[PDB]
């Protein structure tokens, strides 16, 4: 599933911008 | 009423407020959040009584990664700007290692932190929030200024329920091109990661970006890392999921639209094409504005050169 695959991606904590 | 804010505005802008308060004026309580030259403090005013939000600032660590006119602008920005979802400034000072910007408390917490909570928000739940950022950007916009940074978590949630914008480090004053690579990599435009000269249109793509993560609880592009993000933006190839009501997907399309010649925001409807649309045919536009339309949540913070400032 695409929020299991959210989870996959280490990107579910706060973002930092560039 | 724009005119009239823009008169307000240009006079605050034009002849900034510098040093009106001290730090020996308020007991530090708690570290709320933190950042690239500091922290943010849950601090109270000690002969009032009254709590705000401390942002602390290292001049040299400014200094040291060469963000000196992205700093003083934030404060100047801050300081003249007067909006209902934008944070009120209450004081800014400076002593021999720090600048500091105190602004009004939001004790609500970011909108990340309930998302991540609750997983994904409602489409009238999501609406509420995207009504707040399209008259927001409206505001700004008509002001030339360009946002660059919304995302969750730049977005407090205050006790009546309603967004509060903190975070103005990547605002820009400017009525035309700028090229700055800046922003959050899910939040990027595709004329930003592509390097073209872009405009105001950036704010109205990354309001897509969030319309769609209010109401998933991921953003529409995500990767491990911010290269393979940056390619899923650019192919502009775009999955909803099977609950996105029709009206939600259409508003989408127009905001999520690679082809900035066919993004809602930058037609010369401009604004009233994204506040006209289906999905927000039940806004109460001036009652938003108002702060009439009763919240759909009430509320939270995890544990922890300069001379025209
Ligand atoms: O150079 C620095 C130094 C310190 C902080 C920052 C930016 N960040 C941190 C980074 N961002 C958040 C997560 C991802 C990106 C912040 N700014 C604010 C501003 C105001 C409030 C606040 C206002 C009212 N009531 C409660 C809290 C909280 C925060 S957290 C940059």
């Amino acid at each position: 599933t695409t929020y299991a695959d959210f989870i996959a991606s280490g990107r579910t904590g706060r973002r930092n911008a560039i | 009423f724009l005119a009239k804010a823009k008169e307000d505005f240009l006079k605050k802008w034009e002849n900034p407020a510098q040093n009106t308060a001290h730090l020996d004026q308020f007991e530090r309580i708690k570290t709320l959040g933190t950042g690239s030259f500091g922290r943010v403090m849950l601090v109270k005013h000690m002969e009032t009584g009254n709590h705000y939000a401390m942002k602390i600032l290292d001049k040299q660590k400014v200094v040291k990664l060469k963000q000196i006119e992205h700093t003083l602008n934030e404060k100047r920005i801050l300081q003249a700007v007067n909006f209902p979802f934008l944070v009120k400034l209450e004081f800014s000072f400076k002593d021999n290692s720090n600048l500091y910007m105190v602004m009004e408390y939001v004790p609500g917490g970011e909108m990340f932190s309930h998302l991540r909570r609750i997983g994904r928000f409602s489409e009238p739940h999501a609406r509420f929030y995207a009504a707040q950022i399209v008259l927001t950007f409206e505001y700004l916009h008509s002001l030339d200024l360009i946002y660059r940074d919304l995302k969750p978590e730049n977005l407090l949630i205050d006790q009546q329920g309603y967004i509060q914008v903190t975070d103005f480090g990547f605002a820009k004053r400017v009525k035309g091109r700028t090229w700055t690579l800046c922003g959050t990599p899910e939040y990027l435009a595709p004329e930003i990661i592509l390097s073209k000269g872009y405009n105001k249109a950036v704010d109205w793509w990354a309001l897509g970006v969030l319309i769609y993560e209010m109401a998933a609880g991921y953003p529409p592009f995500f990767a491990d890392q911010p290269i393979q993000i940056y390619e899923k933006i650019v192919s502009g190839k775009v999955r909803f999921p099977s609950h996105f009501s029709s009206d939600l997907k259409d508003l989408l399309r127009n905001l999520l639209q690679v082809d900035l010649t066919k993004r809602f925001g930058n037609l010369k409807n401009g604004v009233n094409d994204i506040k006209n649309h289906k999905w927000f045919a039940t806004t109460d536009w001036i009652a938003i504005y108002q702060r009439k339309v009763e919240a759909p949540f009430i509320p939270n913070f995890d544990d922890y050169e300069f001379s025209e400032f």
